[PDB]
């Protein structure tokens, strides 16, 4: 259920601004954890948190013409499952 | 009026403890919030009222409205003995208020 | 065991709440920190039943017995205040408690 | 017999004081103390900002050199004990 829509916005070869539905006031989870990492796995992924009334996120330090891959985690798998996308710098 | 507060903490927690049952593991937000404003609230109430009335009675007093409130607004729009034992403890409320 | 557990929420509630007239309105350090702990300890041991334990029999027995034990700490730590006349009102506010839960 | 006691400034700079306190007994810690400052011409209000009662240091900046300033520390009611205010010159 949420998160829901997850799409990149911006896009520079070493960054990508990513937003997503938060629901809807009394459906807000308190936090969403973000996992970006490489889309091969030559390394582990990266990962932070973003408060949940918040519906956007930066990720910065990325390199350029590598594609990744990122996912949004609700705070528990209550709220659906993770959705997650493929993007190229 | 420390009958006033204390039965102001008893609406706190009571609102408190219904927003923490819409919420989930304290992830809705919006409601998360409102049992840590209510609790913060109701205990910032509770440690006022606690100064003015014996703590025992305060304590006795809320374990009854608390029960009484809290299934008064059971049968609101959510989910006998326990409407003349709701009077019962509410007399007994009578003998120790003002 | 489980009651038991149950016994050791009871308790920090009731060690607490003490401490919460020391605390002077959250102003004093050690009793303001002293009843937030107790009462996170209280929080922790009950959940730990409430997965064993029904409802109303955890409530009323921590309602008579949270009237008994700290009326007895106040009439040791503090005094006695009293603005009215039936100290039994609480024997039968907790009996209007017991028979709402249990009945 | 009241708190806090022995306010003194640690270190100074031109736009910059740090000061602290005896903040007594355990029984005598609170949870917030306030400190208040301001000119000591008193031709402006006086900032204010809290600070937890568990630190005995706070420290200031944004201060003007060369004048002369008033600090007071207060605590969260007036019954432990008069605020200590005392003076310095950046
Ligand atoms: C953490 N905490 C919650 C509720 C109370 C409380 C005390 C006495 N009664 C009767 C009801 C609720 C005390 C502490």
């Amino acid at each position: 259920s949420v998160p829901t829509k997850l799409e990149v916005v911006a896009a520079t070869p070493t960054s990508l601004l990513i937003s997503w539905d938060a629901g809807h006031w009394w459906e807000w989870v308190t936090y969403y954890r973000i996992t970006y990492g490489e889309t091969g796995g030559n390394s582990p992924v990266q990962e932070f948190t973003v408060p949940g009334y918040s519906s956007t996120a930066t990720i910065s330090g990325l390199k350029p013409g590598v594609d990744y891959t990122i996912t949004v985690y609700a705070p528990t798998s209550d709220y659906g499952s993770p959705i997650s996308i493929n993007y190229r710098t | 009026n420390p009958y006033i507060y204390l039965g102001g903490a008893i609406l706190a927690e009571v609102i408190g403890t219904t927003l923490m049952k819409f919420s989930n593991g304290f992830t809705r937000l919006i409601p998360s919030m409102g049992t840590i404003i209510c609790y913060c609230a109701s205990f910032w109430l509770l440690a006022q009222t606690l100064a003015y009335i014996p703590t025992g009675i305060a304590y006795a007093i809320w374990s009854g409205v608390g029960i009484v409130l809290i299934s008064l607004l059971s049968w609101g729009f959510f989910g006998l003995p326990a409407i003349i034992g709701m009077m019962l403890i509410c007399a007994g409320v009578l003998i120790i208020n003002l």
